[PDB]
């Protein structure tokens, strides 16, 4: 079946993209912990 | 001198809720 | 093989289940985080 | 004074929860793709 | 397409390794929060 | 002496990177 094939590709892209956008949340996460340190010590 | 790492969390809250729309947006395609 | 097509979309599926456990989780940290900045300026 | 103490463990229990259970879907995940 | 199988299969254990390394730094992040929720309380 | 969650937050962003190259691999895969 072709169509789900295609259906198959179309999704785990865009699953791909759901990831890279979690793993920004994470990088933003790591600023706000290192901001709120900073804060403390400085 | 008031703590603020607002922008970070309303950046990682806009990133949390684009891949919520990605999830949904992947399952329909698998639904289909 | 229309069983590997199958087997796929069952992958994905649970695959696409673990993403939005791991993005749930970035919403508690984020709770988290703004509480501690809170406690801090309070 | 400081009423309280710092207490954000509710939702970093919430959190170590969701962890927990994506660790348990994409272990299905993978044993799904094996076969 | 037999051959378009075996990429979306390799492509998808790809991605279940990408996730498991985010979700890894989630289990840190958890980890640097309670450490700064103690030093305060502590 | 200073908090420091140092290693927490350094062993996060290694994990991050490795999951975005790990991403790469896959679209890459994905494109072929």
């Amino acid at each position: 079946n072709s169509q789900a094939i295609d259906n198959l590709r179309a999704s785990l892209e865009t699953t791909n993209q759901a990831i890279e956008a979690i793993r920004q949340a994470g990088q933003e996460m790591i600023l706000a912990v290192q901001g709120v340190q900073d804060y403390i010590n400085n | 001198e008031r703590l603020d790492v607002g922008e970070n969390l309303k950046k990682a809250e806009e990133k949390l809720k684009k891949a919520e729309e990605l999830l949904k947006k992947s399952e329909e395609i698998l639904k289909k």
